[PDB]
RNA sequence: CCCGCAGAAGAAGCACCGGCUAACUCCGUGCCAGCAGCCGCGGUAAUACGGAGGGUGCAAGCGUUAAUCGGAAUUACUGGGCGUAAAGCGCACGCAGGCGGUUUGUUAAGUCAGAUGUGAAAUCCCCGGGCUCAACCUGGGAACUGCAUCUGAUACUGGCAA
RNA sequence: UAGCUAGUAGGUGGGGUAACGGCUCACCUAGGCGACGAUCCCUAGCUGGUCUGAGAGGAUGACCAGCCACACUGGAACUGA
């Protein structure tokens, strides 16, 4: 492109899309459970994967994914959401943060306790 | 006594009536560490074969280049079908700054410190190719003089 | 106003004060017309424990700059050293 | 000893006024091509003597008008 | 049409080198002579001469030394679009110093180590090497 | 801020002597010297460049007893400072208070000599330094101070010294246990083993 | 800050180990539970899930998420393209704008050189100095690529004249 | 978002201010700005600087410092250098 021409119309760089506009810049939001069921994976995946709706406090309603085995939410249960996507699961962007507000830990868990909120074991 | 490195291995397949065929291909470099390298390309079944295809090879088709106390003389562009090269002198302590193809290559042809960057495609195969190319055309200043008419001093002082 | 005075920067319990020469009403840590030197309480007696451009501090005073009690102090020093 | 711009008269229909474009070369700030910028100044022209297309010098003083802050020192060629 | 008499004369230049022409000829120039001047004081060509009154003709003798063009690269720096001016502190040196970079001063044209060591800056006209 | 786990462990898994004992027995006749340390230490690993690289690194950092963050700040020192980048760095690797200690003969061991300088044990131009990464200086004087000269740990360790190669630029007085920090040292006198060059790389990754 | 007492005595965790990327086996599980930054794992010996042993990397921290730059030559001025991969308007004329053959003179606008003023202090950088070292504080300098004025140079671009 | 502007643009004279000035008036002239983006909308305190980057640049303006604006929202004057 000539030198004229950019003088005349400067380069204009793209702004970066996000992929994660309910949090608003924020590392993590707090929100209601409304409702908590499973779903299933893309075609090549198979299993139950445990979701949620929630309710942040900004208006977003948005899914998110419960890692871990086992949990203890139910309506009206505030957890703690985290960024984070999971693949083979489309429109779940968000991942819930283990240990954090009302969400519980991982039973009987050893290793990357720190990801699920498991206190270190007195032994 | 020289110095031989692998760059790059890969596996390529053949199609024919009962299926696919494996074989597999060798990228290497040799070089005597003192500015000449060359660099050989082999093919076989099996790996080993395949990568003593290329060293053999690559001892022939190599090429003298005019180093100066371990780094270039001057920067030096290399272009070959899409890998575009730059590479330029750098001071003593620098080491080898390039891309792992063209480190590989600069590492065994000797040069001690030079400043590396590949544009476009980093395709080991034409990485290279562009390097061994560039390092070949960089020219000396008494080289420069003989062809001048003058001397070494009169075109560097 | 104009007043030569001492604007402490230094570190916490350590501190080294420039003297400035500067509008009274500014705060001390801030606009300053000219810097004329500087001092250091603390001092390990080879280092240079303060140091005076006398010559500006001449000349701002007799343009009619006030001057602090330390400030007049810290000249009185190094002129009665001398 | 005095500073001064130079121009050309692009409107004289005001009431010994005038507006004169000072052009001047100036490197982009980034691509580097020198490119051609006017700046257009409302000139205080008393006697009128000033016509559209002249080549005029002129100097900056007190604010005379709204928008008026320079005056004309002299012309310097003139009907072209 | 014809806006780049000097750009002209380069790819003449480049074009008759990679053709192995023994010599090359274009309408001639004042600049043009001063540019073939420096260009032969500093051994990129055999010789150069000018020929005629009314539609001068100047000549360059290119050469080779071991089948293989003197000079390697040829190539316009201030082109008319932008052009390009340095100071004496920022005059750029080519392949390092092997090669040269005509500048266009106040005091004629000639080489970037002599207008560095006359302390001036100007044009870049062109980089050889 | 310090290892302070087995240590002929790090010797077994960089494939060489790190000099992390006394040295009075042959390391061979203590560990399984060629092995790398594990369940899996007798496979040999095909190491990539950047695996090389990492060692390099590594065996420098635990040669000195020296932490990531530590080395981190040294090598930018190193770069800051003028002239061959791997030079100035092994110059101030080897700058050092515990090492100089070391190398004067004080302590068996890098880490003996760390635990000398930390307990009040040394002296620079006749002031206690108590940090192991106080720089030393040509023309600095250290010397072990009267109350700690008589521990038996010093005297012993002075024999190891004078069975191991002397430091050109060290001038030791065993006698009064004082030492004259001639010069800074240059990259030939100490040992041609160390890839320095490497280092320089991983940290321009 | 220094001196004395006691006693190894009061003090090590976090992530990872399929490739990218340094570090591997056993047991449990059986496309379930589950993992994941991408590629991808898991349907009966799983180095990819969970536990153990071993190991690798950091360290009083370690990981996860969010945001910016980088890698991205992926807005390319330095530094990209347009026959078929995204990209030559259906074609022509033409105003504003961009560029312009060759010689002589003159101009000093652009350009170059020099000087002056100014570009606050702190920050970055260099040589040093003081806190036992460092962070930190601090002396002098460089720099602040700029802007304006004055005196010069006249090759190139521009103006004017032929 | 392609047109905007009647104290708007200029002038004479009076008034007002510490000061020049459509600052304000009375009258006269009918102009002024704009594709080198006026007007309109959205967004935002600016700078020395900070992060990043080989560099040019990209982002950014917390702490320190210089400047501006505001003091429940809207408006107004008084005292006073
Ligand atoms: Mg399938
Ligand atoms: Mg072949
Ligand atoms: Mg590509
Ligand atoms: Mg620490
Ligand atoms: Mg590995
Ligand atoms: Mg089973
Ligand atoms: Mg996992
Ligand atoms: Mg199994
Ligand atoms: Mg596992
Ligand atoms: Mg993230
Ligand atoms: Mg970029
Ligand atoms: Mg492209
Ligand atoms: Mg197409
Ligand atoms: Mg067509
Ligand atoms: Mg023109
Ligand atoms: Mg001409
Ligand atoms: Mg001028
Ligand atoms: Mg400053
Ligand atoms: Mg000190
Ligand atoms: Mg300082
Ligand atoms: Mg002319
Ligand atoms: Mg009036
Ligand atoms: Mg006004
Ligand atoms: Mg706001
Ligand atoms: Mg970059
Ligand atoms: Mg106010
Ligand atoms: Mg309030
Ligand atoms: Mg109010
Ligand atoms: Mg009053």
């Amino acid at each position: 492109a000539t030198v004229n021409q950019l003088v005349r119309k400067p380069r204009a760089r793209k702004v970066a899309k996000s992929n994660v506009p309910a949090l608003e810049a924020c590392p993590q939001k707090r929100g209601v459970c409304t409702r908590v069921y499973t779903t299933t994976p893309k075609k090549p995946n198979s299993a139950l994967r445990k979701v949620c709706r929630v309710r942040l406090t900004n208006g977003f309603e948005v899914t998110s994914y419960i890692g871990g085995e086992g949990h203890n939410l139910q309506e009206h249960s505030v957890i703690l959401i985290r960024g984070g996507r999971v693949k083979d699961l489309p429109g779940v962007r968000y991942h819930t943060v283990r240990g954090a507000l009302d969400c519980s830990g991982v039973k009987d868990r050893k290793q990357a306790r720190s990801k699920y909120g498991v206190k270190r074991p007195k032994a | 006594e020289l110095q031989e490195k692998l760059i790059a291995v890969n596996r390529v397949s053949k199609t024919v009536k009962g299926g696919r065929i494996f074989s597999f291909t060798a990228l290497t470099v040799v070089g005597d560490g003192n500015g000449r390298v060359g660099f050989g390309y082999g093919k076989a079944r099996e790996v080993p074969a395949a990568i003593q295809k290329a060293m053999e090879k690559a001892r022939r088709n190599m090429i003298n280049v005019a180093l100066n106390n371990g780094t270039l003389q001057h920067p030096v562009k290399g272009v070959h079908t899409g890998s575009r090269v730059f590479m330029q002198p750098a001071s003593e302590g620098t080491g080898i700054i390039a891309g792992g193809a063209m480190r590989a290559v600069l590492e065994v042809a000797g040069v001690h410190n030079v400043l590396a960057k590949a544009y476009g495609s980093t395709n080991p195969i034409n990485v290279v190719r562009a390097t061994i190319d560039g390092l070949e055309n960089m020219n000396s200043p008494e080289m420069v003089a003989a062809k001048r008419g003058k001397s070494v001093e009169e075109i560097l002082g | 106003m104009v007043t030569i005075r001492l604007a402490r920067h230094g570190a916490k319990k350590r501190p080294f004060y420039q003297v400035v020469v500067a509008d009274s009403r500014n705060a001390r840590n801030g606009r300053f017309i000219e810097r004329v030197g500087f001092f250091n309480p603390i001092a390990s007696e080879k280092e240079e424990g303060t140091r005076l451009d006398l010559d500006r501090i001449a000349h701002w005073v007799g343009q009619g700059a006030t001057i602090s009690d330390r400030v007049a102090a810290l000249i009185k020093e190094v002129n009665k050293a001398a | 000893k005095i500073r001064t711009l130079q121009g050309r008269v692009v409107s004289d229909k005001m009431e010994k006024s005038i507006v004169v474009a000072i052009e001047r070369f100036v490197k982009h700030p980034i691509y580097g091509k020198f490119i051609k910028r006017t700046t257009k100044l409302h000139v205080h022209d008393e006697n009128n003597e000033c016509g559209i297309g002249d080549v005029v010098e002129i100097r900056e003083c007190r604010p005379l008008s709204k928008t008026k802050s320079w005056t004309l020192v002299r012309v310097v060629e003139k009907a072209v | 049409s014809m806006q780049d008499p000097i750009a002209d004369m380069l790819t003449r230049i480049r074009n008759g080198q990679a053709a192995n022409k023994a010599a090359v000829t274009m309408p001639s120039s004042k600049l043009k002579v001063a540019i073939a001047n420096v260009l032969k004081e500093e051994g990129f060509i055999e010789d150069f001469k000018v020929e005629g009154d009314t539609k001068p003709e100047l000549e360059l003798t290119l050469k080779y030394f071991q089948g293989k063009a003197v000079v390697e690269s040829i190539q316009r720096v201030s082109r008319p679009g932008l052009r390009i001016y340095k100071r004496k502190d920022e005059l750029p040196k080519v392949m390092a110093g092997l090669g040269i970079a005509v500048v266009s001063t106040s005091k004629g044209v000639m080489t970037d180590r002599a207008a560095r060591q006359a302390g001036l800056g100007g044009e870049i006209i062109c980089y050889v090497a | 801020a310090r290892y302070l786990g087995p240590k002929l462990k790090l010797s077994r898994r960089e494939g060489t002597d790190l000099f992390l004992k006394s040295d009075v027995r042959a390391i061979d006749t203590k560990c399984k010297i060629e092995q790398a340390p594990g369940q899996h230490g007798a496979r040999k690993p095909r190491l990539s460049d950047y695996g090389v690289q990492l060692r390099e690194k590594q065996k420098v950092r635990r040669i000195y007893g020296v932490l990531e963050r530590q080395f981190r700040n040294y090598y930018k020192e190193a770069a800051r400072l003028k002239g061959n980048t791997g030079e100035n760095l092994l110059a101030l690797l080897e700058g050092r208070l515990d090492n100089v200690v070391y190398r004067m003969g004080f302590g068996a061991t890098r880490a003996e000599a760390r635990q000398l300088v930390s307990h009040k044990a040394i002296m620079v131009n006749g002031r206690v330094v108590n940090i192991a990464s106080y720089q030393v200086s040509p023309n600095d004087v250290v010397s072990i101070r009267e109350k700690a000269k008589k521990q038996s740990r010093v005297k012993a360790a002075l024999e190891l010294a004078e069975q191991r190669e002397k430091p050109t630029w060290l001038e030791v007085d065993a006698g009064k246990m004082e030492g004259t920090f001639k010069r800074k040292p240059e990259r030939s006198d100490l040992s041609a083993d160390i890839n320095e060059h490497l280092i320089v790389e991983l940290y321009s990754k």
